[PDB]
């Protein structure tokens, strides 16, 4: 990604917001892979240390190695909007030129946290 | 009226076989409620008011079957 | 073929502006291979030919059953890997240039 | 008695035809919950198809309940 | 007396042939929800098939309800 | 009278043999809806197999409706 | 009398076996339509394989239809 | 009075056929629970409150078919 | 009379055992297409297993038909 | 004689309710095998849930066995 | 006579228990094809587990054929 | 007494229908076994023990319908 955060050393606990619904991959999980949707992502170290990230797309390749892989475009902490309110209204109102650009930019703001 | 009472009791037990549709039914509703929330959890408060809707509609069907069964015992 | 690629360090947005254009012309090939330059210790460049698997080949795999995709789109798996081979080729070949 | 036996046995066998409406409404609401959970933006349109799917499934059971009411009171 | 009994026994027994029309219409509209929730652009097309799906499904159940009426009259 | 009592009970039990047509025709437009949903450009082919498939399941429903009419007027 | 009445009741019970054939013939296209949709390049084989699918299910439905007719005439 | 008591013991056996819907019912609820926790273990404490509400309403239908049989036995 | 009538009622009751062959044999054909559609290269193998899944499920239907014709 | 026959016929009809337990227990364990497969990290939790769910589906078949045992041994 | 009639009726009612075998055999083979199509490298293994489930379901299918044979000729 | 003995054999054939739940039940266990052993072909020793545990309690519901069937023939 534009940033690189996680090594592949130790098994950890992570949740994923998939297109088949928000799931959870722990330990020797089945190589279940499908595209993720722009939403919140919860990551927790051992003993319950609270962390968080964000995802704007990509898959989550899993192999019987007890280690999860995740790729996206955005990967920052949650701590890191009047212009978006106009960009949201400007997306709601689109003419005959392909609207598709309008709807997609609002599905990433559905998290809003 | 010996055959009358005997008919009131066999048909009443046959009127309880219609409770299978409600027994399987309510399960299928809550099956999708679990298998739907387990996917997208943010739709919890939404699908829960819709799992409580299909339940009362399927439970009322078994109520119709239980109505006939309770009518043959105490009425006509 | 577009010019104006290497004015600075290439970004991801310019990869989708050329990768989708490969899929815009025609489907055609199922044997797409990318040609870039490997770099080790910055001594010299390396002429090789990397390969990028295609949807028909991706699905026709002898040992693919270990994966359990929920019958979703397997076509986007190639376009996501292809557009990321280019970004992986416009970075190691951008180091053999320097 | 034999006249009254057919009114009681058959009317109890009439609610056995209510299994389809009991399972039916569920399957509609099941795919509804299973479908809206996958695409929440289509919820309003799927509801007009779920209410329609439940009413027609209930109607087949109301036909069985109607025969049960007749035998006793007709 | 014995004939009139059998008319009403099979009357509620013919209403059991409505289970297939109960689960049936559901499966049509359940697939409609399970099919529309995946592809929204195919609503008006599959909606004409969902009507054709439930109509042929309930018409069968009406044939079983038809016998129940034929047993009551003649 | 004992003979006629068996013509009208068995006719009510012969209509339940059509339940499979109520669920079977549902599976047509369940697979058809699920078939068009997987590929919209296959509506011309799969719909012909749906008309063919539903006609095969409905053909067995007439057989249960045939014996029931052979037990009423034949 | 009772012989004639039982020969009519058993015929009405033999037609219940058409539900299995009514569902047996059904489930066949549930994979045909859903199999051609996932891969249209196999319609030539999936159709031939689905011909014997309902044929064997029709045979089980023509046996119960045979018994009921043996009790009618 | 020998036939009235005989029909009392026949309908009570037919009233226990309604327990099939509760047997398959409770299974379907816990089937979604096991298949729901396996996919999303984070919703364990949430679906566990729906798995209780699920089978309790499905078993209640079987308690009605069980209630009739006892009314045909001792009443 | 009572013997002959019980033979005719019991014969129609023994034909209900063919319902299990209906749903049964159909699943073997349903899983077949569902299994070949996902991998067309496994046609010659699973076709020899679909016949096995039907003949053993059809032989049970002959036993249900045998009892029906032992009463007739 | 007429009562004793109604006790025996209905006793076999009361064993029909065991079908709901046969298909029921299967679906729970089928969800267990399918659930443990998709995530073998919760076998200690899915076993605690499968047994807790199985003990409720066998109860319905137990009631059908109770009435079947009650009929032939009740007055 | 009235016993012989009940022996004939009960024989046809005992063959209804073969439905669980007819549907049952298929559901096992439904996973046999499913297991091979999802992973063709498990044909020699899962085929032994597909006949295993077939035989256990067919073993109980003999009981519905055994009881029906005891009513027409054994007694 | 012929009526008692007839109803004894009638209920004996109606009690064998309860084996259907075990016939389909044992199947669904292998329908998920071969499925799960093939979906995640890495753990056979774990899921195989739950497949025997499931079919045993599923066949036990059929043995109870077999128990009643024997009590309605020689008791």
């Amino acid at each position: 990604l534009t940033q690189s955060i996680y090594n592949q050393k130790e098994v950890t606990q992570v949740n994923i917001p998939s297109t088949a619904g928000e799931l959870g991959i722990l330990a020797n999980h089945v190589p279940t892979i499908q595209q993720l949707k722009p939403g919140v992502v919860e990551v927790i170290e051992t003993n319950g240390e609270t962390k968080s990230y964000f995802i704007s797309g990509g898959f989550a390749t899993v192999q019987p190695d007890s280690e999860l892989s995740v790729n996206s475009i955005e990967a920052f902490q949650a701590e890191d909007k009047s212009l978006t309110a106009e960009a949201q209204k400007n997306a709601q109102s689109a003419d005959e030129a392909v609207a598709a650009e309008a709807e997609i930019e609002l599905e990433v703001l559905e998290a809003l946290a | 009226m010996q055959l009358v009472l005997a008919g009131k009791y066999i048909g009443a037990g046959l009127a309880s076989i219609g409770l299978v549709g409600a027994g399987i039914g309510i399960a299928i509703v809550f099956a999708a409620l679990i298998n739907g929330v387990s996917r997208n959890p943010a739709l919890k408060g939404q699908l829960f008011t819709y799992s409580i809707l299909g339940f009362a509609l399927s439970e009322a069907t078994g109520l119709f079957a239980l109505m006939i069964a309770f009518l043959l015992l105490y009425a006509v | 073929s577009f010019g104006g690629t290497g004015k600075e360090a290439p970004t991801f947005e310019e990869a989708a502006h050329i990768a989708d254009e490969i899929l815009a012309l025609d489907t055609q090939y199922d044997d797409i291979e990318i040609v870039y330059n490997k770099v080790l210790s910055g001594i010299s460049f390396e002429p090789i030919m990397k390969e990028s698997y295609s949807a028909k080949a991706i699905e026709d795999a002898p040992k693919f059953g270990q994966y359990e995709l929920e019958d979703d789109v397997v076509k986007n798996l190639a376009d996501f890997s292809l557009a990321n081979t280019i970004y992986a080729a416009m970075a190691e070949g951008h180091a053999a240039e320097i």
